[PDB]
C-alpha cells in the first residue's frame, strides 16, 4: 500500500472514440 | 439469513436514535445540550463552529450536534444535515427581535428536500423570566401547526431550572422509537 | 461473468422501475482500472444485455442510460461514456463503435419517445462515425 | 542579460561566484549586502536589488542568496528563469542546499557554471544531460543536447517498463472572517515516474471537457481546468491542433501537465472557530472541523491550525476526536487528526490564561489552515482516458497512476 | 500511575489554602494582616504598593496578599488577583463616607469573571467603637446577600481586640476545605 491513493493501471487511449 | 443475533441485541437494547442542535445564538442551545449530555448550566463560548456530543437515555444513545446561530453558522447547517436523523430547534422567547429570525431560521431548514424525515422539535428556550412565551404562543408566532408532514412539538425547558428536558426527551423518542 | 450475470437483473429491475420519463465527492476504488469500453467489450455488452433482455425495446431515458452506465462501470470499470446515442432527431446510433444497441424513435429531438434496439450493423458498420466524422476525428 | 550570477551566504559571504559577460566588477557584491539590510530595515527590499547603474537581482535560496547582477536592461524573466533552472540542478546534483555542499562540490560546480550558461544566455538546462557531460566523481557533450529530443535520452534500457503517475489535487480556500469562501481555486498535477526502456512517446488521454465536446461526448463527468500547461517534452502543436497531448516521457519524474482552474464546490473540510478571549483574564478556542468530503474518504494527517495568542500561557485543550498541541514556536495550536474519515464532526474547546500586562503592540490575526490531505479522491471529477505509450521497438507498458487529494492554500480568515 | 505519596503526603497534611487582603485604605487590612500571622496590632506605613506574607493555620498555609485602598494601588488590585484563590475584604465600619467607596470597590473586584471562583470574605473592620455596625447591617449595605454565586461572610473583627479573626479564618477553611 501507499498513502496518497494506490496506483492504478492505466489505459492506452479511448477505446469508446474509436 | 438468521437474525438470531439482531434479535439477541435488541432483547437488552440495541436502538440508538439520533438528534440535533439548531437555532438561534443565545437560545440555549449549548445550554440544552449540556443538560442533556451533562446536568449542569454551565458557561460556554460561542460556538464557532460546532459542537459533537452524544446522550444515551431509556437504552437509545441520542447523540447530538450543536450548531451555533451566527451568520457564518447558520448556512453551515446543512452539512450538519447530512446523516442526520432528528433535530432540536431552539427558541428564544425571550428575544422578540430575534423570534421573527429563529422562525425564518426554522422554516428554511424544514424547507429543505434532504431535510424531511426529521420531526420537528421545538424547545421554548429561555422559559425562566416573565417574558417567555408559553407552549402555545411560541409555536403559533414560529407556524409549527402549519409544518404538514412534519412532527413538530412545542415544549418550554429552561435552561437554569433544566424542567421540561425530559418530557421533550421523551417525545422525541416516542416520535422516533414506536416499539414498546 | 458470474458478476455481470447477477446485476444484469438488478439492473433490468431498477431500469423498469425508473420511469421513462445526496452525497459528495469522486471516491474511486484502490487498484481498480479504468478505462473506456472497448469495440469487442461493447459489442459483448449488447450481446449480453440481448441475451438476458431488458435493454432491446426498452423506453429510452436519461435516468436508465445513466444507470445502465453506472452498473456497467461498477461491474467491469467502463467508463460511461461510450453508451452513447447518435444526434437526432430520428434513430441515434451508437457513439462508440461496436456497441449493438442504439435508439430509434417509437412514436422537439428531446420530447421525442426514444426505445433501445439491437444493432447489429452497428458493431461492424460505423454508421455513427460516417454521420458525424468531426465527432470521430 | 545578467553580468554575472553569484551564490551568496547568510553572512553576506559569497559561496561561488562566476561572471559570464564581465561588464559589471565583481565588488559589487559586497554592496548587496548592505542595501539589502537598509531595506528590509525600511521595508524597501526587493529580489531585484539597484546598485546604481547595475541591477543586482538575488532569490532567496535554502541558506544563500542567488545574487545575479546585471548591468543592462536584461531580461528579468529570463534571469528568473535562469536562476530557478540553476537551483533545479543545484538540487538534482546537491541533495542539500546550504555552505556544506557550497564548499564541497566547487570543483564540478565552477564547471556546471560555465557549462550552463556562456555571455548571459543560458545553453545547457538539463539535469540529466548536465549529469552525463559533468560529473563530481570528461568526455563530448551528448547528442541530445544537439538533437531535437532533449527532454528523452536515447539508449534507456530497463527490465521492466512501470511508469508511476500522480494525479495531485491541491484543494485552495480563501475563506474570509465573514464565513465566505473568497478564493476557492483547485490546481490539478498529472506527474508521471516514467521507468522504461527507450524514448517512448507518451499519448496523454483524460476526460478533458473540451476534448469530450470536440469527440460530441460532452455529457459526462468531464474536468474543464481553465489553465492547463504542458511539460517541456509535450508538443504544444497537436494540443492547439487538436488536443493531442503527443510527447516523449521523461527519463524518471516529471510532470507532464498541470490543470489550474477555479472551485465551486463546498470545501472538503468547513472549519469553524470561536474565540471565546477574555479581557486578560482567559481564551476560549470554540474550534468546531466539519467533514464535507465524502465518507467513503478519508483526510490522513489532518492538522487544522489555530492561531492561538501570542502571550497566551497554561493553555488547555478539551476536544472530543484529534490531538490537539501546542507549539510556542509557531505561537498557535494545530488540532491534528490521524485519520480524518468525511463527514466527521470533531469539536475543541481550548483554555489558556493570559497575562496581567497588556501586550506594548498588537499581533495580527492570521488567517487558520487546515492540513488536511485525503488520499484516492477525485474531487475535480476529473479521469484519466488512456495512456498512448508506443516505442519503435514494441514492448508492453504498465503505466501506474495514483489520485492524491490535499489542502493547499485552505486558509480561513480569522474573526 | 500511582498516589501513595500522595496519600501519605496527605494523611498528615497537605492542604494549603490560599486567600486574599483587600479593602479600602485604612480599614484595618494591614492589621487584620499582622493579627493573622502575628497576633499584634502595629502600626504601619501606608501601604503604596503590596504586602505579602503567609499564615499557617489548621495545618493549611493560607498565604495573606495585603493590598492597600489607595487610589493608585486600587487598579493594581488585578495584578495580585491572578494566581489567587481566596480573597478577604476589610470594610470601615466607622467611615460612612467611605463605606460607599468600599462597596463600590468590593463590586467592581466581584464583577469580574476572572474573580469567580474566590468566595467573599467580608471583614468587619473597626468593629471597636459605637459607630461600627453590626454584622448585618455592614453587609446589607455592601449589598452581600445580592452576590448570586459567590459564597460571601461577614464577620466583625476588632484590630485592637482580635476577636472574630479566628472564626473568620476557621469560615474561609471550612468554605475552601471541604474534607473531614
Ligand atoms: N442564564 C440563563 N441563560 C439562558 C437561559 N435560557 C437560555 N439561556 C441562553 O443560553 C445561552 C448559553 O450559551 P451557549 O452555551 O453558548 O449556548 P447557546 O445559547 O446555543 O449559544 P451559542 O452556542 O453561541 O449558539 C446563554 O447565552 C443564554 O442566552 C436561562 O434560563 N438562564
Ligand atoms: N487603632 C485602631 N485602628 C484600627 C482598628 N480597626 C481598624 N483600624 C485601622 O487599621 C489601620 C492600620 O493601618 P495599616 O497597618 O496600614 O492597615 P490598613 O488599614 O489596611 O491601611 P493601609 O495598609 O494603608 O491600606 C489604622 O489606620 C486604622 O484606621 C482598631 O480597632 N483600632
Ligand atoms: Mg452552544
Ligand atoms: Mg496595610
Amino acid at each position: 500500500d501507499r498513502k496518497g491513493g494506490s496506483y492504478s493501471q492505466a489505459a492506452g487511449s479511448d477505446s469508446a472514440q474509436s | 439469513g438468521n437474525i438470531f443475533a439482531n434479535l439477541f441485541k435488541g432483547l437488552f437494547g440495541k436502538k440508538e436514535m439520533r438528534i440535533l442542535m439548531v437555532g438561534l445564538d443565545a437560545a440555549g442551545k449549548t445550554t440544552i445540550l449540556y443538560k442533556l449530555k451533562l446536568g449542569e448550566i454551565v458557561t460556554t463560548i460561542p460556538t464557532i463552529g460546532f459542537n459533537v456530543e452524544t446522550v444515551e437515555y431509556k437504552n437509545i444513545s441520542f447523540t447530538v450536534w450543536d450548531v451555533g446561530g451566527q451568520d457564518k453558522i447558520r448556512p453551515l447547517w446543512r452539512h450538519y444535515f447530512q446523516n442526520t436523523q432528528g433535530l432540536i430547534f431552539v427558541v428564544d422567547s425571550n428575544d422578540r427581535e430575534r423570534v421573527n429570525e429563529a422562525r425564518e431560521e426554522l422554516m428554511r431548514m424544514l424547507a429543505e428536500d434532504e431535510l424531511r424525515d426529521a420531526v420537528l422539535l421545538v424547545f421554548a428556550n429561555k422559559q425562566d423570566l416573565p417574558n417567555a412565551m408559553n407552549a402555545a404562543e411560541i409555536t403559533d408566532k414560529l407556524g409549527l401547526h402549519s409544518l404538514r408532514h412534519r412532527n413538530w412539538y412545542i415544549q418550554a425547558t429552561c435552561a437554569t431550572s433544566g424542567d421540561g428536558l425530559y418530557e421533550g426527551l421523551d417525545w422525541l423518542s416516542n416520535q422516533l422509537r414506536n416499539q414498546k | 461473468s458470474k458478476s455481470s450475470v447477477i446485476g444484469w437483473p438488478a439492473v433490468r429491475e431498477r431500469m423498469r422501475r425508473a420511469e421513462p420519463a445526496e452525497e459528495v465527492g469522486f471516491p474511486v476504488t484502490p487498484q481498480v482500472p479504468l478505462r473506456p469500453m472497448t469495440y469487442k467489450a461493447a459489442v459483448d455488452l449488447s450481446h449480453f444485455l440481448k441475451e438476458k433482455g431488458g435493454l432491446e425495446g426498452l423506453i429510452h431515458s436519461q435516468r436508465r442510460q445513466d444507470i445502465l452506465d453506472l452498473w456497467i462501470y461498477h461491474t467491469q470499470g467502463y467508463f460511461p461514456d461510450w453508451q452513447n446515442y447518435t444526434p437526432g432527431p430520428g434513430v441515434r446510433y451508437p457513439l462508440t463503435f461496436g456497441w449493438c444497441y442504439k435508439l430509434v424513435p417509437v412514436e422537439d429531438p428531446e420530447r421525442e419517445v426514444l426505445e433501445w434496439r439491437f444493432d447489429s450493423r452497428l458493431a461492424f458498420h460505423h454508421v455513427a462515425r460516417e454521420l458525424h466524422p468531426e465527432y470521430f476525428k | 542579460s545578467a553580468s554575472a550570477v553569484y551564490v551568496l551566504d547568510l553572512k553576506g559571504k559569497v559561496l561561488i561566484c562566476r561572471n559570464y559577460r564581465g561588464d559589471v566588477d565583481m565588488s559589487e557584491v559586497e554592496h548587496f549586502m548592505p542595501i539589502l539590510m537598509e531595506k528590509e530595515e525600511e521595508g524597501m527590499l526587493s529580489p531585484i536589488l539597484a546598485h546604481g547603474g547595475v541591477r543586482f537581482m538575488w532569490i532567496k535560496h535554502n541558506n544563500l542568496y542567488l545574487v545575479a547582477t546585471s548591468k543592462k536592461n536584461a531580461c528579468v524573466s529570463l534571469v528568473f528563469s535562469f536562476l530557478y533552472k540553476v537551483v533545479q540542478v543545484f538540487s538534482e546534483y546537491f541533495k542539500e542546499l546550504e555552505e556544506e555542499s557550497i564548499r564541497d562540490n566547487f570543483v564540478i560546480i565552477y564547471e556546471l557554471l560555465d557549462e550552463l550558461m556562456d555571455f548571459g544566455y543560458p545553453q545547457t538546462t538539463d539535469s540529466k544531460i548536465l549529469q552525463e557531460y559533468i560529473t563530481q566523481e570528461a568526455p563530448r557533450p551528448p547528442a541530445t543536447v544537439t538533437n531535437a529530443v532533449s527532454w528523452r535520452s536515447e539508449g534507456i534500457k530497463y527490465r521492466k517498463n512501470e511508469v508511476f503517475l500522480d494525479v495531485i489535487e491541491a484543494v485552495n480556500l480563501l475563506v474570509s472572517a465573514n464565513g465566505n469562501v473568497l478564493r476557492s481555486e483547485i490546481v490539478g498535477s498529472i506527474k508521471m515516474r516514467v521507468f522504461l526502456s527507450g524514448m517512448p512517446e507518451l499519448r496523454l488521454g483524460l476526460n478533458d471537457k473540451v476534448l469530450f465536446d470536440n469527440t460530441g461526448r460532452g455529457k459526462s463527468k468531464s474536468v474543464e481546468l481553465e489553465d492547463v500547461k504542458f511539460h517541456q517534452c509535450v508538443r504544444l502543436s497537436r494540443f492547439e491542433n487538436d488536443r493531442t497531448i503527443s510527447f516523449i516521457p521523461p527519463d524518471g519524474e516529471f510532470e507532464l501537465m498541470s490543470y489550474r482552474l477555479n472551485t465551486h464546490v463546498k470545501p472538503l473540510i468547513w472549519i469553524e472557530s470561536v474565540i471565546e478571549k477574555h479581557s486578560h483574564s482567559r481564551i476560549e478556542y470554540m474550534v468546531k472541523a466539519k467533514s464535507q468530503f465524502k465518507r467513503r474518504s478519508t483526510a490522513n494527517n489532518v492538522e487544522i491550525h489555530i492561531p492561538v495568542p501570542n502571550d497566551a500561557d497554561s493553555p488547555k485543550f478539551k476536544t472530543t476526536v484529534g490531538s490537539v498541541k501546542w507549539v510556542p514556536e509557531n505561537s498557535e495550536i494545530v488540532w491534528s487528526v490521524k485519520s480524518f474519515p468525511g463527514g466527521k464532526e470533531y469539536l475543541m474547546r481550548a483554555h489558556f490564561g493570559l497575562p496581567s500586562v497588556e501586550a506594548e503592540d498588537k499581533e495580527g490575526k492570521p488567517p487558520i489552515s487546515v492540513k488536511f490531505e485525503i488520499p484516492y479522491f477525485t474531487t475535480s471529477g476529473i479521469q484519466v482516458r488512456y495512456l498512448k505509450i508506443i516505442e519503435k521497438s514494441g514492448y508492453q507498458a504498465l503505466p501506474w497512476v495514483r489520485y492524491i487529494t490535499q489542502n493547499g492554500d485552505y486558509q480561513l480568515r480569522t474573526q
